[PDB]
Parts: structure tokens; C-alpha cells; sequence
RNA sequence: GGACUCAGUAAUAUGCUUUGGAAACGAAGCUUACAAAAUGGAGUCC
């Protein structure tokens, strides 16, 4: 418990501008607005879709914004289900599987 | 209250028995048709409330549980929405877990769309609707999906 | 096999916090994904 590492995120230089993270934290517009900036952003980047990652608390948030704009906004939307290994320490260094989802929003 | 697709439905968000039921005779049929096709569905759905042990022991019967004799592809539909996908994603993800390891081969389809609750208020409670099975490819209309 | 209880920061659904201005209207930010509910979470009722 004494204290838990964030996941590995084995991305290059393009993938970190085409990918965004969800926060349990992070309020619902300030999503939108994220998202909408990297939708404008991707085309500059050379790629079809802008990449929404969350796990366990946020993931009901996450898809709830892959519902705006794939009915709101008419996009075109991947939906992938994910297991995230996350190391922890309570002592030693603990493996340990969480639950999210892969969110792929077409331009 | 509660919509879906535009059209407002006799439900209650609160209610997962309400609410699951609605998504197996009304949702579900709207995205597959199974009587054109050779598949044998079996639905699952999941609550935040569900034993995690006893509903991956469930699918494991359920994947194993149509006729091996009249050529039956295999299909688990499992589904949930809102504050219960979190626990369909665990129990999901290690149902995999302990079906790859035997060396086979699972696929899926996932499909997402919502309920609409309701200055007008217009909050997006999602739905997650996913197809299981050991056969690569599936007889049902799923186009709208998405492969994994 | 059915029906449920348990996590108080999405505390704020184009919003919100801080900030500038008398006001008009501005500024900054609210991503590097989790809730001992994934050693196949913990319990109740029929
Ligand atoms: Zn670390
Ligand atoms: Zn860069
Ligand atoms: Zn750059």
C-alpha cells in the first residue's frame, strides 16, 4: 500500500501527441475541450485517429465521452478493452492487473 | 428520465435488473440478428455487484455449452452499462486470461452506445456490449463493432 | 439460480478553479489512465 507506480507506457514521439490519458480527476469538459484540440492537432501529426486511455474509477467517464462524440459529433469510434499491469510497494515490488479501456476517436 | 436512441423508455438508471433486462430484449437485437445465421448466443450481463470467481466459472460453461454435433459456433454476449462496466471489464479481461493460456484463441467484438438522462440536461451513460467466441469469424451483422 | 449492501473530489456535463477589468471582455489551467472492488474484491437475503 505504502505507495503505487504509474503504468508503463512504452509510446514514441508521435504516439505522445495522438494519445490522451483520463484522470479520475480530470472534470468532463476540460476532456472535451483536450480531445477537441487534438482532434485539430492529429492532422499535422499523420494520423486517423486521437487515442483516449482510462482504467478502473475512470472508465465510465472515459466511454461517456467516446459517447459524445461518436453521436453528438459523428465520429467514427474504435472501443478496445485493456488490462494495465501496475507495480506497487508495501514492504519490494508487487505486480499488479487493472482493469481499462482503449478509446480510438477517427478524425 | 431515461432515452435511448432519441426515444425516451420506460426506465429507471438506478435499477441494473430494469435497465440489463432493457439492453438484452431492446439493444442487443437492434445490433444482431441471430435468426438469419448459424451463431448460438448466450447473454451475460454484469452489475457492479457480481462475484468475479463465479461469473468467469459462468462464461467458461457458457462457451463450452452449445452442440458440438450441429455445427454451432459458440457466442457469449456480454454486456453492462454505466457504473457496472467497470466489473464487466475484470471479469471479462481474466476470462481471457485463463482461456489463452491453454494455448487457444478467443476474439471478440466490442460495440459502444448509451443512455440519454435528462436548462435541458443531456448526460451520456455508456454501454458496453461485447461478443465472445472461439470462432474467428462470427455469422451475426456486426458490423458496427470493433475487432480485438 | 434470483434480489441486493459496501468505494463519499466527473465534488462543478463547454462547465470549473485561480486571475485581470468599473464594465465590455480577457488570462492561466483543470492528461502523461486505477477505487487494496484483479492473488479470479468484500459481504447480505431467498
Ligand atoms: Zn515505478
Ligand atoms: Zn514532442
Ligand atoms: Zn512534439
Amino acid at each position: 500500500r505504502v505507495t503505487k507506480h504509474p503504468s508503463l507506457k512504452t509510446l514514441t514521439h508521435k504516439q505522445i501527441h495522438t494519445t490522451i490519458f483520463v484522470k479520475s480527476t480530470t472534470p468532463y469538459v476540460s476532456a472535451l475541450k483536450r480531445i477537441n484540440k487534438f482532434l485539430d492537432s492529429v492532422h499535422k501529426q499523420g494520423s486517423s485517429y486521437v487515442a483516449v486511455l482510462g482504467m478502473g474509477k475512470a472508465v465510465e467517464k472515459t466511454l461517456a465521452l467516446g459517447c459524445h462524440f461518436q453521436d453528438q459529433k459523428n465520429k467514427k469510434i474504435e472501443v478496445y478493452t485493456k488490462t494495465i499491469e501496475v507495480l506497487d510497494e508495501v514492504i519490494q515490488l508487487k505486480k499488479r492487473a487493472v482493469s481499462g479501456v482503449e478509446l480510438r476517436i477517427y478524425v | 428520465g431515461v432515452y435511448y436512441n432519441e426515444i425516451s423508455r420506460d426506465l429507471d438508471i438506478s435499477s441494473s435488473t430494469q435497465c440489463l433486462r432493457f439492453l438484452k430484449e431492446t439493444v442487443i437485437p437492434s445490433l444482431a440478428n441471430n435468426g438469419n445465421n448459424s451463431t448460438s448466443i448466450q447473454y451475460h450481463g454484469i452489475s457492479k455487484n457480481d462475484n468475479i470467481k463465479k461469473s468467469v466459472n459462468k462464461l467458461d460453461k457458457q462457451i463450452n455449452m452449445a452442440d458440438r454435433s450441429l455445427g454451432l459456433q459458440q457466442v457469449v454476449c456480454i454486456f453492462s452499462y454505466g457504473p457496472h462496466i467497470q466489473k464487466m471489464l475484470s471479469i471479462l479481461e481474466i476470462f481471457k486470461k485463463g482461456y489463452i493460456k491453454n494455448n487457444k484463441k478467443i476474439y471478440q467484438w466490442n460495440k459502444l452506445t448509451s443512455f440519454d438522462i435528462k436548462q435541458e440536461e443531456r448526460l451520456k451513460v455508456p454501454i458496453l456490449v461485447t461478443m465472445v467466441s472461439d470462432s474467428e469469424i462470427i455469422d451475426l451483422n456486426l458490423h458496427s463493432f470493433t475487432k480485438q
